[PDB]
């Protein structure tokens, strides 16, 4: 797997700072590349987690699994810790396409079984039902 | 600091940005560039209150919190014809249908 | 500044910067022209659409935090359809 | 019933504290490799079964060991009063239990040994940062051994 954590076993102190209005689920891509869920962060909170060098982390909205950004990019790899200073990871909302933002809003207001009752074109129902998936985003990221 | 504006008259809406520290006159000079009218012919209003040219946009009430890109703040515009300033008139936007019950 | 003029189904007229309006693929195709007329997009949606065009551009390539784009429930479906049509 | 797990490093004496609480005899050179759980009906403040789970064995971050540790609702973090691996242990308990406020109690055992390489104020300052009580204990002197397991039970009740 291209996207995985390096088993360095070298401790690297990191700061996870939720600068998004959403509850953030940090996801850690393990040595086999499989996404692992880690404790959620409420909006505005910061926590000094203890990770390792070469580790590979991504961050999503904890309830909808919408994608979130970290330091202006999609993934985060703790860098060589210098003189003890923590590496900072700023979790932020991306500029989502207007269509995706609308799909996020509709998804919250409408239970999944009533998507087809909405007065929208059928192409939009397929979009509504195409929920955010960490694994699907991973394949795109490996390609890039 | 930058404020974000919907300058509005009749059925015409200008989206533009301006520094909070610019002045109402500088903003009329910008509407001039768009709507081709002199500041002497233009009246800028916040709500129903007329805005003096000298006051800065922040003094009028347009601030970062009040005027945002996602939710801009509205400046009314009245044009002068034949030395008579027109009543401030802003024609409303359409209204969405009632929320579907599934929503 | 280069602007373009976007017209809603009910005849409302929106002056936005060209670069902002180029956030829509559909609009970019029609301009490739300083006026576009939409006969199926009402004013309350095409004004809300116009705020997304300012939100993007301002917050695209932003190193710091980004505010959430607010969408009221009543306009959500219409905004979805208009975005789907506009590819933004 | 209260489920207490005794986490800690090598030679720190985790088995000795649980044998002192249950068997009431001090064990010299108890097997570091062997891992056993013991059940005991005790009266605290309430007649309850405080079942200990002395930990032992090599580092394993498998799904299986994680789930075994996740089952315990109270953790006794033990260190010799004669290094700072404790934060590792505490951070891992926090991961499997998925909580910042897991009922836990810092315990500095071997507190009869005259050589102390750890300041007592330093541990209780660490315990204060964590938000958990620190109970000094000596399994050889049979001092504070009951308190640590009992204050963990009260922390579990508070939760
Ligand atoms: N002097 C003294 N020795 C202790 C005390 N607690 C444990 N030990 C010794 O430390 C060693 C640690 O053995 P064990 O309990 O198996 O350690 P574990 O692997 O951390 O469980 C044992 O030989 C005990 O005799 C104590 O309070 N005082
Ligand atoms: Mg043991």
């Amino acid at each position: 797997p291209v996207l995985r954590s390096v088993n360095s076993r070298e401790p690297s102190q990191v700061i996870f700072c939720n600068r998004s209005p959403r509850v953030v689920l940090p996801v850690w891509l393990n040595f086999d590349g499989e996404p692992q869920p880690y404790p959620t962060l409420p909006p505005g909170t910061g926590r000094r987690i203890h990770s390792y060098r070469g580790h590979l982390w991504l961050f999503r909205d904890a309830g909808t699994h919408d994608g979130l950004l970290v330091n202006q990019t999609e993934l985060f790899v703790p860098s060589l810790n210098v003189d003890g200073q923590p590496i900072f990871a700023n979790i932020t909302l991306p500029v989502y396409t207007l269509k995706e933002r609308c799909l996020q809003v509709v998804r919250s207001l409408v239970k999944p079984e009533n998507y087809r009752r909405l007065d929208i074109v059928r192409s939009l129902y397929e979009d509504l039902e195409d929920h955010p998936n960490v694994q699907k985003d991973l394949e795109r990221l490996t390609q890039e | 600091m930058d404020v974000f504006l919907m300058i509005r008259r009749h059925k015409t809406t200008i989206f533009t940005d301006a520094k909070e520290s610019s002045t109402v006159f500088e903003l009329k000079r910008i509407v001039e560039g768009i709507l081709k009218r002199p500041p002497d012919e233009q009246r800028l209003y916040k709500d129903d209150q007329l805005l003096d040219d000298g006051k800065t946009l922040g003094e009028c009430g347009f601030t970062s919190q009040t005027a945002r890109p996602q939710a801009p703040a509205t400046v009314g515009l009245a044009f002068r014809a034949d030395d008579t300033f027109e009543a401030l008139c802003i024609e409303p936007f359409s209204s969405p249908p009632e929320l579907p019950d599934v929503m | 500044m280069m602007y373009v003029k976007l017209i809603s189904s009910d005849g409302h007229e929106f002056i936005v910067k060209r670069e902002h309006a180029l956030t829509s693929g559909t609009i970019k195709a029609m301009l490739s022209t300083n006026e576009v007329n939409f006969r199926e997009i009402p004013s309350h949606v095409l004004s809300k659409v116009c705020m997304y065009f300012t939100y993007k551009v301002r917050y695209t390539n932003s190193s710091t935090e980004i505010p959430e784009f607010p969408i009221a429930p009543e306009i959500a479906l219409e905004l979805l359809m208009a975005a789907n049509f506009l590819d933004c | 019933e209260y489920k207490l797990v005794v986490v800690g490093a090598d030679g720190v004496g985790k088995s000795a504290l649980t044998i002192q609480l249950i068997q009431n005899h001090f064990v010299d050179e108890y097997d570091p490799t062997i891992e056993d759980s013991y059940r005991k009906q005790v009266v605290i403040d309430e007649t309850c079964l405080l079942d200990i789970l002395d930990t032992a064995g090599q580092e394993e971050y498998s799904a299986m060991r994680d789930q075994y540790m996740r089952t315990g609702e109270g953790f006794l973090c033990v260190f010799a009063i004669n290094f700072e691996d404790i934060h590792h242990y505490r951070e891992q308990i926090k991961r499997v239990k998925d909580s910042e406020d897991v009922p836990m109690v810092l315990v500095g055992n071997k507190s009869d040994l005259p050589s102390r390489t750890v300041d007592t104020k330093q541990a209780q300052d660490l315990a204060r940062s964590y938000g958990i009580p620190f109970i000094e204990t000596s399994a050889k002197t049979r001092q504070g051994v009951d308190d640590a397991f009992y204050t963990l039970v009260r922390e579990i009740r508070k939760h």
